[PDB]
RNA sequence: CCGGCCGGGAACUCAAAGGAGACUGCCAGUGAUAAACUGGAGGAAGGUGGGGAUGACGUCAAGUCAUCAUGGCCCUUACGACCAGGGCUACACACGUGCUACAAUGGCGCAUACAAAGAGAAGCGACCUCGCGAGAGCAAGCGGACCUCAUAAAGUGCGUCGUAGUCCGGAUUGGAGUCUGCAACUCGACUCCAUGAAGUCGGAAUCGCUAGUAAUCGUGGAUCAGAAUGCCACGGUGAAUAC
């Protein structure tokens, strides 16, 4: 193994940051805990909800947390019933008062993450992985996307003897540090163990 | 006769919210001695990248925390409720009297 | 060799070493407090210290004042 | 890394304030030049992990006790997994 | 020029000459030297008989050489009686400060042959 | 006016103040001498004084901070040469080839995980 | 030097006299980056070395250097099994790099009490060629011209 | 109050945000009228300027079930859980990585000039005072370009030593102490007095480094109550050599 995480390298440039608040030395660590045991609470509930990212600032003496989704009305609930049985246990692990916005993801087939999860989420369903690899690649390259790979791992199907095999459709410079590259992981829990995977997708530059 | 310390890791951020503050000043009452950039701390933190023993391999992050200082002279009752109400940027850390 | 404002030792032990003072002593006397340090109101005493596996006797004498109870009481069985 | 191992901790933070800083502050002074009256120090029968320097310090996520780092109570191993996810605030693979 | 032990020193600067004395460590050197109204520097020509034995009874009040080893290879018995852990130690040829032994503990060890 | 040159030389920064004068020499409120001028250098900081003339034409005052005895006497020197600016750029040529027009850029190069010291490269044994 | 050729730096000719050639000398007597203490040494041997000859400074350097100077050294070149040495006839500006590192070498290697010292009496016994230096000229020289044979 | 110290002063040093700048592009030679190299110009920087980050498809069933996760397997009043004391620190040996020396390019005393970069509230600790000392009491400032850690050392000047197992070297051990910590026996670091091994430059063999590098010199940090010759980082002085 020998690659610089793709989006970690980038933050300083074209990539963002999924934390933004300012903390010192002293609290900083029990804002990493806080942060960690929020978006864990968060991700086991909203699973089945379609979220692909969670980002937390803390304004003051209260903690804000957005969640981009790709089932917006589903996390939101019925006239915001969810979102107010979220903030509730939200501000009750945070140690402070919780906003917490609900940012739509258009285009869930460009996200990695969502990408990445369903991809996950079908091999639990026992389904063939090149068959997912590929319907992940093409709905991706459809809808724009100047480059997608997927990779999986680990006794692809069952073997007793575990495999990687990836897909690189398109355009996806790794190594060119304005290029836009949405980068993440899911793992697959099978009968047979545990299934890895990475999504790249290329999106643009500058 | 009032200052205002200004710290965030941003740093495309700390001085437009002090640009924004200067302003939301030297508009209403003035006077303002500037923005000052000041002695941008940076802790280093250098760890081991591989879970096993490989001594030599190792990850070498950092985190810059930049200043801005402000300064008012003159304090307007208006240029005081114009940084008060008028202040926003979550990610900053704002330090009122000294 | 430390300590400088109050000599060590532990309660269970030193009350264990009245418990024979003013009775006479009786068999050995066990206590593991290999930490602490060894009083004249020892002297003539068979104290019983723990080294891993078992308390091995020690007779106090005229100068196992400022050692410790686990310096005659080897740990490491070397041949 | 073993629940035991992590529960054990925890009782040693409870104890660690329960008492002393606390009750145990009843030695700072107590032994300074106040001389003497020997019941003093002698007081220290006290729980064991009562006293804070029986702590460890373990990766607050993990419980791994090495490879720990203050800044963000975690082990280098789960530090570099969130720093890679931005996750650190400010946090990046530094070069000078 | 003999002063305290069997010792005949000598010959150069004083403070240096001293040290010979088994029981002098420069320190106490410079304290006799000082406390017998003498330049440390000096050499003993010059050094009359008169300043000579006023260090002689300076130097006599430190249990240095003969008496100095025999105290001290006293109290290595001493240990070595109580059969405590330090004693034990000297008894066996290792060392008693802790230094391991699994390897470098030459010095004390003595060296190597088998 | 007071005419000046900087000059900085490896984490060293002198200041260097001209007036046509004497042939006096202050540095951190100090004689040349007394600073370093008796140590390895001292005939450094005349140097930028020489197809360019004076032993006393004009003055110079100045100061410096960082670095070390030669960093220290270096910046001052590119600083000498720096004000004799003023004195026009038909003196800054042989100045150039005089090689005192020049940023010693030449800084120290970092430690580096895995290594002893920036090149220092930890013996190793094949078995 | 597989391929990029050079040229070589040009230190500051000596700051007491004015010479490239005594720059290249202290730096080789240097140590452990100590050129305060190293130029010390060298004029604290050229001060006994040119009152104890008289003829001058920089030419009495020149005459005791103009003997270990060599002219033909033996390169190794290990050819089908053989190491044969080769004698080649040797640069001018090498056959004082070398010069200076065999009497500055030579007297590392002595007796006589400070550095200072030591380095007079190889200036001076190779002056006069008589020195451990001027032997090492006396040597490579006999171990070229034995390999005379190849050319 | 000869202290940038108080007025002040916006020049300069710096601080940190944004900018320009270097492109073989300009002269020339070399080469196919090419690519490129070469030398010159100007320039702070000439030929990817210096350094870093960045590690393709893949090779070693290479390493990690003990960071965490996890298929399968095994224990479950024991393969789990609690406590005390011990051990991971053992010692005929062998190998790797380092630290300190063997000394006058040095040792020692005294005087004295010049850094960089980090750290700090359950913290950094000034001052004053006591202690030869490690330290101790008392106590100010500072979440810190403010205050503290903290008086850089090499170096320079004088003087001393005079080539000796030495005024070199500091092991080992006796004695007596300091601080942390519930606790310094096993096994903490440090100090004072004494002690003064091996060691006079290291066989066969073998490693590093191409320039602000090697070599040498001190400084800080993470972990951490305490516990660095290791690790990570900083500048000081500063080479030799490449056909
Ligand atoms: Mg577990
Ligand atoms: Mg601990
Ligand atoms: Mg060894
Ligand atoms: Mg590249
Ligand atoms: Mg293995
Ligand atoms: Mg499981
Ligand atoms: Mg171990
Ligand atoms: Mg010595
Ligand atoms: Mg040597
Ligand atoms: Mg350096």
């Amino acid at each position: 193994g020998q690659k610089v995480h793709p989006n970690g390298i980038r933050l300083g440039i074209v990539k963002p940051w999924n934390s933004t608040w300012f903390a010192n030395t002293k609290e900083f660590a029990d804002n990493l805990d806080s942060d960690f045991k929020v978006r864990q609470y968060l991700t086991k509930e909203l699973a089945k909800a379609s979220v692909s990212r969670i980002v937390i600032e803390r304004p003051a003496k209260s903690i804000r947390v957005t969640i981009h989704t790709a089932r917006p009305g589903i996390v939101i609930g019925k006239k915001g019933e969810d979102v107010e049985k979220l903030r509730k246990v939200v501000a009750d692990i945070a140690g402070v008062p919780a906003q917490i916005n609900i940012a739509e993801v258009r285009k869930p087939e460009l996200d990695a993450k969502l990408v990445a999860d369903s991809i996950t989420s079908q091999l639990e369903r026992r389904v063939m992985f090149r068959r997912a690899m590929k319907r992940a690649v093409q709905n991706a390259m459809r809808l724009g996307a100047k480059g997608i790979k997927v990779e999986v791992s680990g006794r692809l199907g069952g073997a007793e003897i575990a495999r990687t095999e990836w897909y690189r459709e398109g355009r996806v410079p790794l190594h060119t540090l304005r290029a836009d590259i949405d980068y993440n992981t899911s793992e697959a829990h099978t009968t047979y163990g545990v299934i890895g995977v990475k999504v790249w997708i290329f999106k643009g530059e500058i | 006769r009032i200052r205002i310390r200004l710290k965030a890791f941003d740093h495309r951020l700390i001085d437009q919210a002090t640009a924004e503050i200067v302003e939301t000043a030297k508009r209403t009452g003035a006077q303002v001695r500037g923005p000052i950039p000041l002695p941008t701390r940076k802790e280093r933190f250098t760890v081991l990248i591989s879970p096993h023993v490989n001594k030599d391999a190792r990850d070498q992050y950092e985190i810059r925390t930049h200043l801005r200082l402000v300064d008012i002279v003159e304090p307007t009752e208006k240029t005081v409720d114009a940084l008060m109400r008028l202040d926003l940027a979550a990610g900053v850390d704002v330090q009122i009297s000294l | 060799r430390s300590l400088k404002k109050g000599p060590f030792i532990d309660l269970h032990l030193l009350k264990k070493v009245e418990k024979a003072v003013e009775s006479g002593d009786k068999k050995p006397l066990r206590t593991w407090s290999r930490r602490s340090t060894i009083f004249p109101n020892m002297i003539g005493l068979t104290i019983a210290v723990h080294n891993g596996r078992q308390h091995v006797p020690v007779f106090v004498t005229d100068e196992m004042v400022g050692h410790k109870l686990g310096e005659f009481a080897p740990t490491r069985t070397y041949r | 890394a073993k629940q035991s191992m992590k529960a054990r901790e925890v009782k040693r933070v409870a104890l660690a304030d329960k008492y002393f800083a606390k009750r145990a502050e009843l030695k700072a002074i107590i032994s300074d030049v106040n001389a003497r009256w020997n019941a003093v120090l002698k007081l220290q029968t006290l729980p064991r992990d009562s006293s804070p320097s029986r702590q460890r310090n373990r990766c607050r996520q993990t419980g791994r006790p090495h490879g720990f780092l203050r800044k963000f109570g975690l082990s280098r191993i789960k530090v570099r997994e969130a720093a890679m996810r931005g996750e650190i605030p400010g946090l990046k693979k530094a070069s000078w | 020029a003999r002063i305290a032990g069997i010792n005949i020193p000598d010959h150069k600067h004083a403070v240096i000459a001293l040290t010979s004395i088994y029981g002098v460590g420069k320190t106490r050197s410079k304290a006799i030297l000082a406390a017998a109204g003498i330049a440390e520097d000096v050499k003993i020509s010059e050094l009359s008989e008169g300043q000579i034995d006023t260090l002689r009874d300076e130097v006599a009040k430190f249990v240095v050489e003969g008496d100095l080893r025999r105290e001290i290879s006293m109290s290595i018995k001493r240990l070595m009686d109580l059969g405590c852990y330090r004693g034990l130690r000297h008894r066996r040829g290792l060392p008693v400060r802790g230094q391991r032994t699994k390897t470098n503990a030459r010095t004390r060890k003595g060296p190597r042959k088998p | 006016n007071q005419y000046y040159g900087t000059g900085r030389r490896k984490s060293s920064a002198a200041r260097v103040f001209i007036k046509p004068g004497n042939g006096k020499i202050v540095i951190n409120q100090r004689s040349l001498e007394q600073y370093f001028g008796r140590e390895t250098a001292r005939m450094v900081v005349r140097q930028p004084l020489e197809l360019v003339d004076m032993v006393e034409k004009l003055d110079l005052y100045i100061t410096v901070k960082g670095g070390g005895i030669s960093g220290q006497a270096g910046a001052i020197r590119h600083g000498i040469t720096r004000a004799l600016m003023e004195y026009d750029e038909s003196l800054r040529s042989e100045l150039r080839k005089a090689g005192f027009v020049t940023r010693d850029a030449r800084q120290v190069e970092r430690k580096k995980v895995g290594l002893r010291k920036a090149r220092r490269r930890p013996q190793f044994s094949k078995r | 030097p597989r391929r990029r050729v050079i040229g070589q730096r040009k230190i500051l000719p000596d700051p007491k006299f004015g010479s490239e050639l005594l720059a290249k000398f202290v730096n080789i007597l240097m140590v452990d980056g100590k050129k305060s203490t190293a130029e010390s040494i060298v004029y604290s041997a050229l001060e006994t070395l040119a009152q104890r000859s008289g003829k001058s400074e920089l030419e009495a350097f020149e005459v005791a250097l103009e003997n270990v100077r060599p002219t033909v050294e033996v390169k190794s070149r290990r050819v089908g099994g053989s190491t044969y040495q080769v004698p080649v006839e040797v640069r001018p500006v090498r056959r004082n790099a070398l010069a200076m590192r065999w009497i500055v070498e030579a007297a590392r290697k002595r007796g006589d009490k400070s550095m200072a010292l030591r380095l007079a009496n190889e200036l001076s016994d190779a002056a006069e060629n008589k020195g451990t230096a001027v032997k090492k000229r006396e040597d490579v020289h006999r171990m070229a011209e034995a390999n005379k044979a190849f050319a």
